[PDB]
């Protein structure tokens, strides 16, 4: 919920 | 008089559930009793601590490190209640915000969490972070205009955008004035969550500790949770040896995402003597989704007709039947299980919205309801393969021989597919056969989860597995996955830069916290990223499928958006009993 604004995506 | 407002909680939609006398979640036990360890796996590896940094493999659980000024419950899809903060004060169109700080407040080494370590880390994102932070944030300012008050100003209205920095991880100055942001970090950084990391060997485990003197311990959010001792995370290369280690008794807890293991090998002697206790309960919530991303920057997928021909070989009903005992449900929507999902025709207020774009959409949009391909369930669907010949054909793409081969260049129609050598794939191969049966050569390409996580990064791919995570609402996230100018944000895995999405994206941000517009804007949007077939779906299931060696309680309700593994507490009785 925001997390996408602040860091790169990690599966 | 501009009306101001002071508040304790919020909501994206409607009103918080926790607004009046909140002592503790209804989903705890205020009196769970603390001590004990947990052991959960992780698969592939990690090899630094920073979470925000531009690159590395980030270890289990480094995305916690840190409190912020709200957190949110885990029975509500987007509702904020006190941790670092106390309360606001706020301009009724949400453009401005004070926040008081509470002065309790500290970081690990007993120092204080001030307004100016706000404003710091607010200017860190902004000159250090992931280039979307300064894109979203273009125009908003941080001040602390006090030493407990920091004030938060935006250009325009943006209810979800304020919340969202109510998430910020609050950063300590005196740690980080040292250490820029982008680079991975070798050792932890000064923090102030429930949990430290106190020991680990990298790529291998992580060690937490409970914070035993922890500020925040006996506030309504922090009542009941945080409750063990010990969280380890042991590090496997792939799910077989992982599924094997849990039986053994190596970690404690396992959610199964394999439909064999979970429908023919929960058996032997731990199972007999109920040592592992195995859990399925039905979800009715929003649903993370499987797909199959195509790179549309690349010339093999540029064409609509070629990813509609190859998501035709795609045999589900045979893959369902034959190799997943009917266990999953196919993936058919980007609001999967939620009423934003596109699951009827276009009612009047979606054709005002679509019908001035009608040039730049595909004619379906306005005349049926997206379906993924339907076979018999034998491998050898005819009439989906002839379609799927059919359209090969019209993009240029025609037999020579057994190759597919470019009608105009001679060129064979070849792609990789690339995948984590961690994942169960038993569907590869299947996969392979049906586009062999086409003339179409796929190359399968599994490599190691520090690769995976680069190549994703970089879409240096021409098709890889993506999970599309449960957006319960049109939230204004959604740019960062979908809209032009985010194109290098890391997760828009097609790479589109589609004039058609970023307007209906524009739109659901004017719309932000307005339920009755954003229902057919949800809609609308879910037509355009289905019928452009810019990903190929795969499956989901609603339902959650837990197995635990049995040293566990639980509180009496679970929440509806998480598992609630943090409610949990060691169970001294229920513990004494297993093998030691």
């Amino acid at each position: 919920l925001g997390e996408p604004r602040y860091a790169f995506n990690f599966n | 008089m501009q009306a101001i407002k002071e508040s304790y909680a919020f909501a994206v939609l409607g009103e918080p559930r926790y607004a009046f006398n909140f002592n503790h979640f209804d989903y705890v036990n205020p009196a769970a009793p603390k001590g004990g360890q947990i052991t959960l796996s992780a698969l592939g590896t990690f090899d630094n601590f920073n979470r925000y940094a531009l690159r590395g493999n980030p270890g289990a659980r480094t995305e916690q490190l840190y409190d912020t000024l709200f957190t949110t419950s885990d029975d509500e899809p987007g509702s904020y209640y006190p941790l670092i903060a106390e309360s606001a004060r706020y301009a009724d169109d949400y453009s401005w915000v004070e926040v008081a700080i509470n002065p309790r407040a500290r970081f690990h080494d007993g120092s204080p969490i001030t307004a100016r370590d706000v404003e710091f880390t607010f200017q860190k994102f902004m000159t250090e972070g992931v280039p979307q932070f300064r894109l979203v944030y273009k125009g908003t300012t941080v001040k602390a205009i006090a030493p407990l008050t920091v004030r938060i100003e935006l250009a325009k209205p943006g209810k979800e955008d304020m919340l969202s920095l109510f998430s910020l991880p609050v950063f300590p100055e005196k740690y980080w004035k040292d250490h820029k942001l982008s680079d991975p970090l070798a050792t932890p950084p000064l923090a102030s969550g429930p949990y430290r990391v106190t020991s680990w060997k990298m790529g291998q485990n992580i060690v937490y500790s409970r914070v035993k003197d922890y500020w925040a311990a006996n506030l309504p959010v922090n009542r009941g949770r945080w409750n063990f001792d010990t969280i380890r995370y042991d590090y496997y290369l792939d799910d077989n040896v992982a599924f094997e280690a849990f039986k053994a008794g190596a970690f404690d807890l396992r959610m199964e995402n394999d439909a064999k293991n979970w429908a023919t090998r929960y058996t032997g002697k731990n199972f007999d003597k109920k040592y592992i206790i195995k859990d399925e309960q039905k979800n009715e919530s929003a649903q993370d989704t499987r797909w199959l991303a195509f790179n549309i920057q690349r010339p093999v997928f540029s064409d609509r007709r070629v990813r509609e021909a190859i998501t035709l070989a795609f045999d589900f009903e045979w893959m369902n039947k034959a190799l997943f005992y009917n266990a999953w449900s196919r993936t058919n929507s980007y609001f999967q299980n939620t009423e934003y999902a596109a699951r009827n025709y276009p009612d009047a207020a979606e054709l005002v919205l679509l019908a001035p774009m009608k040039k730049d959409l595909p004619s379906e949009v306005f005349t049926q309801i997206y379906q993924p391909p339907v076979s018999k369930g034998d491998g050898y669907d005819r009439d989906n393969l002839l379609k799927a010949d059919k359209l090969l054909n019209e993009a240029g793409w025609v037999l020579k021989g057994q190759q597919r081969v470019n009608a105009t260049t001679g060129q064979p129609l070849s792609f990789e597919l690339l995948l984590p050598a961690s994942s169960n794939s038993q569907w590869v191969l299947p996969f392979q056969h049906s586009l062999q049966r086409l003339g179409i050569n796929m190359d399968i390409r599994k490599v190691d989860n520090s690769q995976i996580t680069n190549r994703m990064r970089s879409r240096d791919y021409d098709m890889m597995p993506r999970v599309w995570r449960a957006m319960p609402w049109p939230s204004s996230d959604l740019q960062i996955s979908w809209s032009s100018e985010y194109i290098n944000s890391t997760y828009n895995a097609p790479g589109v830069q589609s004039p058609v999405i970023d307007s209906l994206i524009n739109q659901i941000i004017a719309a932000q916290g307005n339920k009755e517009k954003l229902l057919p804007l949800g809609r609308a949007l879910d037509r355009v990223l289905t019928w452009n077939y810019y990903m190929l779906p795969m499956w989901y299931m609603a339902e959650d499928r837990l197995a635990w060696w049995d040293k566990f309680s639980q509180p009496a309700v679970r929440p509806i958006y998480s598992l609630g593994i943090d409610t949990w507490w060691y169970d001294v009785n229920k513990a004494a009993k297993l093998p030691s």
